């Protein structure tokens, strides 16, 4: 918008490009975590927790 | 704004004044790029644009040009909201 | 409108209103060839019933 | 009943399937039909130029030889180029002697050698309508004129066909008779300018033809008797074929199409196949139509049968897809996978992805997923283009701030920010447009505006801004 431009020139901030779409704790729940376990497609890398 | 609600039969005439345009065919969107069509159900053309400012093609993409019709696609640059009642 | 895993939730108005069209379409065509009657009118029966 | 498909089906039944001998005569009055047609056009020698002109102007590569003409009733250039020139020989002979008893006989040698020749459907379609614009044109004319003469005048028809008839070129059919001493003569001369203007425009198009236009009538009635003939033929056939499309179209009924669309594509096929069979080839009418009826049919659920339509070659890359994957399930056992689908089909194995992330058909927003309430799978989609009502306080509330830290700087400063941005305006504006309103060198606009960004950057001069900052 022309306003947020003026606040970018000002402190020179930059964009992002990439969202923050993450998995977290639903509100109001507190428990610990007892299990983790992923699913790889059979032609991903498989990082290193897998 | 009003005070009373009028109910009627609807003319040929009036149909045609209601309307932005004419469906010919029946084709809905795209399978690949999965934007609107030129004359289906779901078309730019007709029932207005697909994102809030800015042409189909992506020629025009800001208010500085609210109002016109691009010359490449016919595709007004207004609010989407006006897909809602066209 | 486009769900979650590449698949599409729909109205069932367009699929109604793709039947008129289609129908529609295939009249226009039909009186252009100036098919035997028979075909005619069993057409504008479709059309009628959609 | 109330069953659309049981009506057809009742006016259908009624109509006896035709034997062999009943399909070969229907065909052969189809040939004669069109024969009469064909040779009703050929004593117009108004197409013949035509011709010749397409076929110079193929001459100067501007198309195909063979695709202008569809061979002759005889398949090499030479022979072609040899026939075109016998017939441009053949009308400057016949055209440079129109002095009348000796052309007409040059004119009809000038028919028959051109009857030898063939025409593509498309032109001579094309040559058909140009003839029949040029008759409706010249009818349209004349009843304009019967009307002009007749309602108003109140003209018996028995003077028209006394006078206009025999000569139909000179006006003095008209002008004479305006001397009749009748009072339709004497209302003539209200509207005796249209009269003259239609009267001359009709000298003009017989002069055109070159030819009687008691000769034209004769050959447009004759041509409609083979229209109506070849038209009467194909409706007969039409029928035997009805009952014999429907069964194709049971052959497919549960695509997605409903069983009375597939029989009205199913219809359409026949209707093509009628049009372009042979006796000759002697070939039982059934085998050469089915092809074209399933043809039609399945291009029709290729279609018609999905809401996001796919193009052709795709849904046939999907469906040899589907069998190959029917085979390798019943053959290998578990199931085939994407790679093993690709070894046994020859794709890069990424398409074959592809072709596997093509979405199916999309669920009704009506399916009771409620269980509940009797709730629906539209009443759990939400609409993700509204902006939160917290984003548009934010959006006013800096707003507000960079109208009140703008109003903290002088004045200058102060617009030359504004309109460098579209704050507040709904125009933008860059150096060269800002320097022309401050009377600048585009020098010191860029050092203003450095200035300004300077200041704003002093602290304690901008901190609900550094706040909006995420
Ligand atoms: C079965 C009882 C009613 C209701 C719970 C069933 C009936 C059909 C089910 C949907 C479709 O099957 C498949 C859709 C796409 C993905 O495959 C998973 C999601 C998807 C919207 C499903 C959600 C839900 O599960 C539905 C609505
Ligand atoms: C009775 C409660 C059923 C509920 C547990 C599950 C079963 C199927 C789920 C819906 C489907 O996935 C289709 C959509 C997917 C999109 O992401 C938008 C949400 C969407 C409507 C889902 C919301 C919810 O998660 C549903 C209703
Ligand atoms: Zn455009």
């Amino acid at each position: 918008t022309p306003e947020e431009k003026l606040l970018r020139a000002i402190f020179g901030e930059k964009a992002s490009d990439v969202k923050d779409s993450s998995l977290r704790v639903p509100n109001g729940v507190s428990g610990t975590v007892i299990d983790v376990q992923v699913f790889t497609r059979d032609g991903v890398e498989k990082d290193k927790r897998a | 704004e009003f005070d009373a609600i009028k109910i009627a039969l609807a003319s040929p005439d009036m149909i045609r004044s209601w309307s932005f345009g004419e469906v010919k065919k029946p084709e809905t969107i795209n399978y690949r790029t999965f934007k609107p069509e030129r004359d289906g159900l779901f078309c730019a053309r007709i029932f207005g644009p697909v994102k809030d400012y800015e042409c189909l093609c992506g020629k025009y993409k800001r208010l500085k040009h609210r109002g016109v019709i691009c010359e490449k696609c016919g595709v007004e640059v207004t609010q989407t909201k006006v897909r809602r009642e066209r | 409108v486009p769900l979650d895993g590449g698949r599409f939730a729909t109205s069932d108005l367009n699929d109604l209103y793709r039947r008129v069209i289609n129908r529609n379409n295939r009249l226009k065509r039909l009186l252009d060839l100036a098919a035997p009657d028979i075909i005619v009118r069993n057409e504008k029966r479709m059309l009628q019933e959609a | 009943t109330t069953d659309p498909v049981r009506m057809y089906m009742r006016e259908m039944g009624t109509v006896e399937l035709l034997t062999r001998e009943g399909e070969i005569d229907i065909a052969k009055r189809i040939e004669d039909g069109i024969n009469q047609v064909q040779c009703s056009v050929a004593e117009y020698p108004e197409a013949i130029t035509y011709l010749l002109e397409q076929y110079d102007r193929v001459e100067a590569e501007e198309a195909r030889l063979s695709d202008l003409i569809t061979g002759f009733v005889d398949i090499d250039p030479e022979l072609a180029r040899e026939k075109f020139a016998e017939l441009r020989a053949q009308y400057v002979v016949t055209r440079d002697t129109i002095k009348h008893a000796t052309a007409q006989e040059e004119i009809l040698k000038l028919s028959e050698v051109f009857k030898q020749f063939r025409l593509v459907p498309k032109q001579f379609d094309y040559l058909v309508n140009s003839m029949r614009v040029m008759m409706d044109r010249v009818r349209t004319q004349e009843r304009l004129i019967m009307k002009l003469c007749v309602e108003q005048c109140k003209m018996p028809k028995k003077n028209f066909i006394t006078l206009f008839t025999g000569n139909e070129t000179s006006d003095t059919w008209f002008n004479a008779a305006i001397a009749m001493n009748k009072p339709w003569s004497e209302k003539l001369h209200d509207v005796s300018e249209e009269v003259h203007r239609a009267l001359q425009k009709l000298q003009q198009i017989e002069e055109e033809t070159g030819l009687t236009i008691e000769q034209v009538k004769d050959i447009n009635r004759r041509m409609s008797i083979g229209e109506a003939k070849a038209r009467r033929a194909k409706k007969e056939m039409v029928e035997a074929n009805l009952r014999l499309v429907i069964s194709i179209a049971k052959k497919y009924t549960n695509r997605g199409l409903q069983f009375l669309d597939l029989i009205q594509e199913g219809n359409i096929g026949l209707m093509k196949a009628v049009d372009k069979f042979e006796y000759r080839r002697g070939y039982k009418f059934s085998t050469y139509a089915t092809w074209w009826i399933r043809q039609a049919i399945t291009r029709s659920i290729a279609d018609q049968a999905r809401t996001i339509r796919i193009p052709v070659h795709m849904i046939e890359t999907i469906n040899k897809l589907n069998r190959i994957s029917r085979q390798m399930l019943q053959e290998m056992g578990r199931e085939p996978t994407p790679e093993e689908l690709a070894e046994r089909m020859l794709m890069p194995e990424d398409k074959i992805r592809k072709v596997l992330k093509i979405a199916k058909e999309p669920i009704s927003m009506e399916t009771p997923i409620g269980d509940d309430e009797d709730s629906h799978l539209g009443d759990f989609i939400e609409d993700t283009t509204l902006e939160l009502p917290l984003d548009s306080a934010t959006t006013e509330s800096l707003r507000a701030a960079t109208h009140d830290v703008l109003a903290g700087l002088t004045a200058r400063e102060a617009k030359v920010l504004r309109m460098r941005f579209g704050i507040d305006m709904n125009t933008d504006y860059t150096l060269e447009e800002v320097g022309k309103q401050f009377d600048v060198t585009r020098e010191r606009i860029r050092q203003i505006e450095a200035k300004a960004l300077r200041k704003l950057r002093h602290p304690s001069r901008s901190e609900v801004l550094r706040s909006f900052l995420d």
